[PDB]
């Protein structure tokens, strides 16, 4: 056991053990951004791929070309803290090298006349940080992965959907991942049509002219010929035995059946057959007939036989004769009426055609045709088919050859179609569109290399226009390359994508989510309002790869999905779960990692399945799924059985206990609203738990978990110092590791990000250790809500339907309280009438408000401010007012006339009360900086001193002590050392050259140990004190941020794991809360009737559970409150952790004293259990952890009204649940609005509560009042409240003078359309 | 003005890898700073009002 988790050990309920940890849950995207930035010597992945497809760039003329060398990324300007700080995106440099390489015209074409080689850059790439995380434009974003149709060749099918009758049309799709999309379906008369990019349909045919094909040579390919000689005066036809099995049959000595098995007859074969004339009448021709003689053609290919036909053949001589196959099961004659129909008769015009097809109303010629089929599919240029496709497309129709080609051929197409007829005549099967077989992952580094290639097709079309042009006897390659195209791109890409999203910090399990999301939106993916509900559908092969349960609820359900725990992407992007190998009816160890493709052909076994010690199954029918379909199979059938039991649950669902035990309707909320807590003032462990919070938390990062093992020197709330083991030090290393700890930042959803230490000075730390404990998160375990006491019970309607009432103790104890930080911002700018200027002198504002500002006009830190205070006091020059007479006599009156520049100061928002913790002042270069300015960065110098000058104190300490070891190597009294003072060591004089030479080296490094750290602060300074690149016409920046204290009260979302959300509806006093016999109140009700609807269960158990684990650890508290013996609290904890028959063996012998004094402290406020799900604690273990507690067996109590002190007619169901505290506050969600800012055009009310807008009065509710009759009301709402200008002005006087009368006008939105309406050049008018 | 102001800041960015500051800009123009934030105040197109 580790030192963070042997602190405090959760009892494991699961009796299945575990084979494969989980692995790393951030690892889709690092590995994707380490494949895209990290150099591929191969050459096939990340930026290198794409510099080899664009480069090398030719000129067109041939004078020059430019080709890649190599490339290297800089280092960052900023790290990830001062990017988030300034509002700039952390990336790293690009560097190519590239040459351009001079030919010699007089020369044969090929010589290098000249090599010019430079470094160009080519812009900033993006950094992924340690979390998979990007910092863009000073923001925190995540790169969702995308579930994409897979590139190659799909066969489908209508599915006899379209036409009148059945007549199920077969079609085939090829889509590259860059270029055109072939498509060849079938039509209602059994033609082969094609299309290109989905335009006008043609016949198939003329793609086969177009790549030199005869007609002849079509048939040939598409049927099997039967040839019919003539011998020995008779018609003479080449049996095949396997055809036969209407007419007499010939072989006299072996007649078959006449005009009415086959096989006995074939058995001893001949090779002779005479059939009547009339057979050949209905066939078709194969090969085109010529006379000599004659100079003509008597029968064209794929033309009906006729008599006269047959005599003419017969006058040329001609006996042998071969027709088509065509029957009306296996053999069609689709590909000879797709060559009737079809019009062409050369590839020529085929490629007219094609021409005519692709561009209209513009005149064909050859080259032009010829081009336009060249580029669309043979050209690398405009046509890829990648690796992924190419490998999809040779599966599909089983070719094994060209595995690196990207462009379509003729094998493929004709393959394709041959593929697409056998399908239609049977043999064969249509591909399955949502099978995950067919659909891939694209993560980050895929998308990153697209963009970062169409920004070098960007600028190679520029380099070959420059290289045409020949004056490059004094031109760089450097001055070829415009790096902003690949700038541009790469920022729209994270910046401005779909699938680039703003991050969900609300807490680690929705950061874990978010960057574990796929996403089947995006470009190249679907859309919300087209997806159907065969995409949206859970499939077979989601089984270990997509969550079943973890969906979006609303217009997004089936679209986004979640990673399965061990889901994993091959280098393919197809998702691969693991499986243990059974070998010899034994299940080994070994893990193999399978795909959809190859899970079907094997019979898998379930983790449920029971097991002998020898390692073999128990029962000999186990239960397996094979091809999809779950089902029971021998013993010695099953290949493989699953790795876990939380296999095909993701992170979210593993983490609600007794999920078995819940309907997957109410598991979805659940899963979803456990990404919705907000963080609260004291982080506490949930009593009942999964086992997966540690991972979690430790995979999340906002821990602080230690690199190297040790002994943790020195802790304080924003620092820890370990010294580093011996074991582990880098030779010439300080010996020293410093973590500085993040202290109330804000997050994505202004809430609070805090990392508290977890250790002690003096205690010992292994590597993975928590030393810190971010949000959310107790003592390295994740930790959303809260244990409240529960008792299910109605109580006076205060929770009906989902309503929780909670006690009034909950609100003193701020179990609920959560610390909001929010931001505001004061800028400066530029006008025409003059600056604007952030200053103390406010007109027409008194003293009372100016209180909390400085002289620099910015409030102080640490001033608290309700709603209105002014922050940052800031005055706008104003341009000339024109007064009324009824001002101009108030002036006349009192003199009072001070106009000059107008307030626009920064105010707290209505309804905000909190304390100022941070400002922060951007000035622009070249603008004189305020005393505020000075004082903050006088602050940050002097921070940065201390925090280097501290740094290297305690580096030097331990650098020193590995001096002070390398001499006690020898061992002497350094006392002698110590007799001369510290710095007189440097005085001192030797003459021996043994001696001296020491001296020399030391001094000349004592002396460099301080430049290197001056250029460290030096570098610092130039940080703090360079001013900041703010938008063009921006003076100055200043940002307040505000810490709000907000309380649970009613209105507020609170909500559990097992999907029971609810709204808080009373505060109630603790004497009006039910208790027990022993005085202890409860601390929420909940309604018991929303249990049995809804069939989530697991909260009961769960309730029970909690019930339980709190009984035991307040056993455990007595025993430490009675001072009883070691002995015996050792004895009552191996026998709490010997309940059940386990896998987990936690005994104490090997647990030292302090280790279990320890154990039982973190033990005091309930023992954590954790339930595995699907491998959970039965009802059995649950009633033995009560009766070990000294509670019913039942779980239920007798409780009494603390209003009357009557006992309920029946027990209550009372426990322990872990509550969240949603991020749905109603202070956020309260408003209200009677006049305010209106629409520029619409001249109506703004929408949403930031712009103190109104209420929409919909379709909807006009039809409500138009039913109740409320014509007036109606009226109010439409003229008076909206867009009456005159008519709300009207009203809001009268109401002010008591006449609640109004005079309805006209809309000015029916104004605008009438304006719009004549616009459109008609006449529209209002008769009278 | 404003083409040959983009024209050498892409040059200057070339050079130096990095973004060119306005007082770089007007030293290599030959023009004052105040011109050349004047010029850069003025290089916007308007937004779309119908933008989602």
């Amino acid at each position: 056991y580790s030192y963070t988790e042997k602190k405090r050990i959760r009892k494991d309920f699961g009796t299945r053990p575990q084979v494969l940890d989980i692995p790393y849950l951030l690892s889709i995207q690092l590995d994707s951004f380490e494949k895209f930035i990290e150099q591929d010597p191969e050459g096939q992945y990340g930026l290198e791929a794409a510099f080899r497809s664009v480069f090398p760039i030719q000129s067109y003329n041939g004078n020059s070309e430019l080709q890649y060398v190599s490339y290297r990324l800089g280092e960052p300007v900023f790290d990830v803290k001062e990017c988030q700080i300034r509002g700039v995106t952390y990336s790293k440099p690009l560097r190519v090298k590239l040459r351009l390489v001079i030919f010699d015209k007089d020369a044969p074409a090929g010589t290098v006349k000249d090599i010019k080689e430079q470094e160009v850059y080519m812009g900033e790439i993006p950094l992924m940080t340690e979390n998979g995380t990007f910092v863009i434009n000073g923001t925190e974003r995540v790169i969702v992965s995308q579930l994409h149709r897979s590139p190659g060749v799909f066969f489908d099918s209508d599915k006899g959907k379209t036409h009148s009758s059945g007549k199920v049309l077969y079609n085939a799709r090829i889509i590259p991942y860059r270029g055109s999309w072939l498509d060849f379906e079938f039509d209602p008369k059994d033609n082969l049509y094609v299309r290109i990019d989905r335009r006008r349909k043609l016949p198939a045919s003329i793609i086969l002219r177009v790549l030199g094909k005869t007609s002849a040579e079509i048939l040939d390919i598409f049927f099997e010929k039967v040839n019919f000689e003539v011998k020995d005066q008779t018609l003479m036809m080449e049996l095949v035995p396997e055809r036969l099995r209407t007419f007499d049959i010939e072989a006299d000595g072996k007649v078959y059946v006449e005009k009415g098995h086959i096989r006995q007859l074939e058995k001893d074969g001949v090779n002779f057959i005479e059939v009547p004339v009339e057979y050949i009448v209905g066939k078709v021709s194969a090969k085109d007939y010529v006379n000599e003689a004659t100079g003509e053609l008597i029968i064209t290919a794929n033309q009906e036989i006729s008599l006269e036909a047959l005599a003419n053949l017969s006058q040329a001589g001609y006996k042998k004769l071969e027709v088509l196959f065509t029957n009306d099961l296996d053999h069609g004659p689709f590909m000879s009426e797709t060559l009737r129909v079809d019009s062409t008769t050369d590839r020529i015009s085929a490629l007219v055609e094609i021409y005519r097809m692709m561009r209209p109303g513009e005149p064909p010629t050859k080259e032009a045709a010829e081009s336009l089929f060249e580029s669309l599919f043979f050209s690398a240029e405009r046509y890829d088919l990648s690796t992924v496709g190419r490998m999809k497309f040779n599966s599909s129709i089983g070719r094994e050859d060209a595995e690196e080609q990207g462009t379509l051929d003729e094998v493929d197409i004709i393959e394709v179609m041959k593929k697409l007829i056998s399908i239609r005549n049977g043999k064969g099967e249509v591909d399955d569109i949502d099978h995950l077989g067919n659909r891939r992952i694209r993560s980050v580094g895929e998308m990153a290399e697209n963009q970062f290639r169409v920004g070098l097709v960007r600028v190679e079309r520029a380099v070959k226009e420059r290289l045409s042009l020949g004056d490059l006897d004094n031109v760089m390659p450097q001055d070829l390359i415009n790096a902003k195209p690949i700038s541009a791109a790469v920022k729209e890409f994270f910046g401005s994508s779909q699938l680039s999203q703003f991050m969900d910090q609300n807490n680690p399990l929705s950061e874990v989510t978010h960057k574990r999301r796929i996403s089947a939106l995006g470009p190249g993916g679907l859309t919300r309002e087209r997806a159907g509900f065969e995409v949206r559908d859970v499939h077979v092969t989601h089984y270990g790869r997509l969550c079943p349960i973890e969906t979006p609820e609303g217009p997004n359900i089936g679209l986004i999905n979640s990673l399965s725990a061990f889901a994993r992407c091959n280098e393919y992007g197809f998702l691969e779960t693991p499986y243990r190998r059974v070998v010899n009816g034994v299940v080994t160890d070994e893990v193999d990692y399978l795909s959809a493709i190859e899970e079907g052909q094997f019979v898998i076994a379930q983790a449920n399945a029971k097991l002998t010690e020898e390692g073999g199954f128990a029962d000999e029918l186990v239960t397996a799924r094979q091809k999809g379909e779950s089902g029971l199979h021998p013993r010695e059938h099953v290949d493989y059985m699953d790795v876990a039991t939380n296999q095909v649950v993701s992170i979210a669902a593993s983490l609600i206990p007794f999920l078995e035990h819940d309907d997957a309707n109410r598991a979805l909320m659940g899963a979803n609203m456990q990404r919705q807590a907000v963080p609260t003032l004291r982080s506490e462990k949930p009593l009942v738990g999964t086992g997966i919070e540690r991972n979690v938390a430790v995979d999340s990062g906002v821990t602080a978990v230690a690199k190297r093992g040790g002994v943790i020197q020195s802790v304080d709330a924003s620092r820890i110092v370990v010294k580093v083991n011996e074991e582990e030090l880098i030779p010439g290393e300080a010996g020293i590791d410093i973590y500085n700890l993040t202290k109330y930042t804000r997050s994505n959803q202004n809430t609070c990000i805090n990392q508290r230490p977890c250790v002690m000075p003096g205690e010992p730390v292994a590597r993975g250790d928590v030393l810190a404990d971010g949000p959310s998160t107790d003592l390295g375990e994740l930790a959303l809500g809260q244990n409240m006491r529960i008792a299910f019970m109605p109580w006076n309607g205060y929770n009906f339907e989902d309503s929780i009432l909670v006690s009034e103790r909950v609100v003193q104890d701020d179990r609920f309280t959560t610390i909001h930080i929010q931001e505001l911002s004061c800028v400066a700018r530029d006008t025409k009438l003059g600056a604007e200027e952030i200053t103390a002198d406010i007109p027409n504002v008194g003293e009372a408000a100016l209180s909390k500002l400085d002289e620099s006009g910015i409030v102080y830190i640490g001033a608290e401010v309700k709603g209105g205070d002014i922050l940052v006091g800031k005055v706008t020059p104003k341009g000339e007012t024109q007064l009324t007479p009824e001002e101009k006599l108030l002036r006349a009156i009192f003199g009072e006339k001070a106009s000059d520049v107008k307030d626009t100061s920064l105010r707290v928002p209505n309804s905000v009360a909190g304390t100022v913790i941070d400002v922060q002042v951007f000035t622009r270069d070249g603008v004189e900086k305020d005393k505020r300015a000075l004082e903050i960065e006088q602050m940050q110098l002097k921070e940065a001193k201390k925090d280097l000058t501290e740094e290297f104190q305690i580096l030097e300490g331990g650098l020193l002590a590995r001096v002070r070891s390398v001499l006690l190597a020898g061992g002497y009294t350094e006392a002698k050392l110590s007799s001369i003072e510290r710095k007189k060591w440097l005085e001192q004089t030797l003459e021996n050259e043994e001696l001296q030479n020491q001296l020399e080296q030391l001094a000349e490094q004592y002396d460099e140990l301080k430049a290197d750290f001056d250029k460290k602060f030096e570098a610092k300074r130039r940080k703090i004190t360079q001013g900041d690149d703010l938008a063009p016409g921006v003076l100055k920046i200043v940002k307040v941020y505000l810490a709000v204290k907000r309380r649970i009260q009613p209105g507020d979302k609170m909500a559990g794991r097992h999907g029971n959300k609810g709204v808080i509806s009373k505060i109630n006093p603790v004497e009006d809360m039910p208790y027990d016999e022993n005085g202890q109140p409860v601390d929420i009700v909940l309604n018991p009737l929303g249990v049995p609807s809804r069939m989530n269960i697991g909260q009961i158990l769960e309730v029970h559970l909690g019930l339980a684990a709190k009984g035991i650890g307040d056993k455990i508290n007595q025993m430490i409150k009675e001072q009883q013996e070691l002995a015996k609290l050792r004895e009552f904890l191996q026998k709490v952790y010997d309940l059940g028959d386990t896998r987990q063996r936690v005994d104490i012998s090997e647990l030292s004293d302090e280790d279990v004094r320890t154990l039982a402290h973190n033990l005091r406020a309930g023992l954590p259990v954790a339930t595995p799900v699907f491998d959970g604690a039965p009802e059995s273990s649950i009633k033995a952890m009560l009766e070990l507690a000294d509670l019913p067996a039942s779980g239920q109590l007798t409780l009494f009204d603390g209003r009357t002190g009557d006992a309920f007619e029946r027990p209550v169901t009372v426990g322990y649940m872990y509550m969240l505290k949603l991020n749905h506050l109603v202070d956020d969600k309260m408003h209200a609005r009677s006049t305010g800012s209106y629409s520029l055009v619409t001249q109506q009310p703004l929408g949403g509560k930031a712009q103190f807008g109104g209420q929409r009065f919909g379709e909807m509710e006009v039809w409500a009042l138009e039913a109740y009759g409320a014509a007036y009301t109606l009226q109010e709402m439409l003229t008076v409240k909206s867009d009456d200008v005159n008519g709300r002005t009207k009203m809001y006087k009268n109401i002010v003078d008591g006449n609640h009368a109004m005079e309805p006008g006209m809309p000015e939105s029916f104004n605008v359309l009438l304006k719009e309406i004549r616009s459109l050049g008609i006449n529209i008018e209002l008769e009278d | 003005t404003i083409n040959k102001l983009n024209r050498i800041s892409r040059q200057m960015l070339q050079e130096m890898g990095r973004e060119p500051l306005p007082e770089e800009l007007a030293e290599r123009m030959q023009m004052p700073e105040d011109k050349i934030r004047k010029v850069l105040k003025i290089a916007k197109e308007p937004i779309s009002m119908e933008t989602p």
